[PDB]
């Protein structure tokens, strides 16, 4: 399965995503139980456009495997481009409950509070994320000005 | 006289002319690049015949006496998606690839054959 | 409608206004030392005693990662170069590497020539050369002159840069040739290096760039 | 005697060709089906 996951990387790479998608449900088929290659896939998926299978494929990931960041990490994305911030706010919340000491996780989450309209909550995640790291702070400081 | 009938695209006498070649020399000498010829020519006429049970059986036996030969995996290949046995068909197929990267077919027919495993 | 479509391409009367062109060369300004837009917006690095070499690397490295910060993509690699002449010590590799340390140096006649021959019509926007007034004032480019044109026959004139103290990286989008695009549509670009600083003889080229627009398992 | 090597058939480009095209409108046989 290392191969086949390989080539579906390798096909990504090129933007060939039905022939990378091809490549990732045979890496899937014989490896049934992953995560990552879970993940691939579905983000094959949404790619091409089927974002519900993507979303079916996502929660399968996410119930073999309940403690998984990056799963999480990937449902909260797809669920902020499908306009479903209604659960996004749990799956973000269940995220920064995961990783505690992740400025980028801070960064989400303030944004989708913000987008959500809780003022206060932005403005505090926001600190957060200045306070944790001042590297991808220009990003942050803007965030503050919008919200401000 | 088999494979001149053969190209004549008269498979049948070929067939029958080179099953004779077979058992002539079916009992002595299984060894030195001649059995070797006669089986492969031989299931070369079953795959032209649409016969393809015994083509790879003897296939299969050529292959057992000869390992590194592209061309017997990519016969193999062929006789095995023209079946569903797909697994072997890949699998022949990537021994193909192996023993020679750069074959011409080889490489449509795995794209084809891993289309076809994925749809199923 | 024919004789309206040719009308179109062939506007007579619509086009010339007054036929008043000065036809003198325009000549950019370069110098750094003065703080505008238009300036800020071509000259990248920003406007500061002669920096140490390690900190022109520093500020070689930050303006790489600065002009790839913004939406652009980069297809220096996707053309043909020839120069006038080599030296046998380093070829355009050494230019082309986006490293500070390593350069490319040409030997021969007095106007230096680099070509750059593009295979498929690629709309360059953004053209970035990186100088090096202190670290390599021997070898400076002094006076440089950019052509454009579909191939080596029609190659003509385009812009003009001279160069007083230029420690860092210059950015040239290009807005003279076509107003509506605000890029440059061409196949065949050259330069010329006719002189060199305090009468200089060769000339060095740290950097150069093309600009167009548009969790594993192991 | 010198006896010369026998003459080896070739798999042809040409008919795996035809065989992969067959499998390609094969499968795309009942994908419509199934819709």
């Amino acid at each position: 399965y290392n191969a086949y996951y390989g080539l579906g990387t390798s096909a990504m790479k090129l933007g060939q995503y039905e022939e990378a998608l091809l490549y990732f449900e045979k890496a899937r088929s014989i490896n049934p139980v992953n995560v990552v290659l879970i993940c691939c896939c579905g983000g094959s998926l949404e790619k091409l456009g089927y974002k519900e299978k993507a979303l079916q494929y996502y929660e399968l990931a996410c119930h073999l495997q309940p403690t998984s960041s990056l799963s999480k990490y990937k449902m909260g994305q797809l669920l902020y481009s499908m306009t479903r911030y209604n659960v996004a706010l749990q799956t973000f919340e269940e995220l920064v409950k995961l990783v505690p000491d992740d400025a980028t996780a801070h960064y989400l989450l303030g944004q989708t509070y913000r987008i959500v309209g809780r003022k206060k909550d932005a403005i505090k995640e926001l600190t957060v994320a200045m306070n944790l790291d001042p590297k991808g702070n220009q990003v942050i400081i803007d965030e503050l000005q919008k919200c401000h | 006289m088999g494979v001149m009938y053969f190209k004549k695209n008269e498979f049948v006498k070929a067939k029958k002319y080179l099953k004779k070649a077979l058992e002539v020399v079916k009992d002595l000498d299984p060894s030195s690049r001649t059995t070797i010829s006669i089986q492969l020519n031989l299931g070369h006429t079953y795959r032209k015949l649409n016969e393809n049970e015994i083509a790879i059986k003897c296939f299969r036996c050529v292959l057992e006496k000869n390992d590194k030969n592209s061309e017997i995996h990519c016969s193999l290949g062929y006789l095995y998606l023209k079946t569903k046995k797909l697994q072997k068909a890949i699998d022949h197929l990537h021994k193909s690839l192996y023993l020679k990267p750069n074959n011409s077919s080889a490489t449509a027919l795995l794209k084809n054959a891993l289309e076809l495993n994925v749809t199923l | 409608g024919i004789n309206k479509v040719l009308d179109h391409l062939a506007p007579s009367e619509l086009i010339k206004p007054v036929k008043s062109c000065h036809n003198k060369p325009s000549v950019l300004v370069l110098d750094d030392r003065i703080v505008d837009a238009a300036t800020k917006d071509l000259y990248v690095n920003g406007f500061q005693q002669n920096p140490t070499p390690e900190n022109l690397q520093h500020m070689f490295h930050q303006g790489i990662e600065i002009l790839d910060s913004a939406r652009m993509i980069n297809v220096t690699h996707l053309a043909l170069w020839k120069p006038s002449s080599f030296k046998l010590g380093n070829p355009v590799d050494f230019a082309l590497d986006d490293n500070y340390d390593t350069f490319w140096q040409s030997d021969g006649g007095q106007p230096h020539q680099l070509d750059i021959m593009f295979s498929k019509r690629m709309d360059i926007c953004v053209m970035a050369i990186f100088f090096s007034m202190i670290a390599d004032e021997s070898y400076a480019p002094s006076l440089v002159k950019v052509y454009a044109g579909h191939s080596p026959s029609d190659a003509r004139f385009y812009k003009m840069l001279e160069v007083r103290n230029v420690n860092g990286w210059v950015a040239l989008r290009f807005l003279d040739n076509r107003e509506d695009d605000q890029l440059l549509k061409c196949q065949f670009i050259r330069l010329l290096f006719p002189v060199n600083h305090e009468n200089g003889k060769d000339t060095h080229l740290r950097g150069i760039r093309l600009y167009v627009p548009s969790a594993i398992l192991r | 005697m010198i006896r010369r090597a026998p003459t080896t058939l070739q798999l042809s480009h040409d008919d795996v060709t035809s065989l992969i095209d067959d499998l390609n409108e094969q499968k795309l046989k009942q994908q419509l089906n199934i819709e």
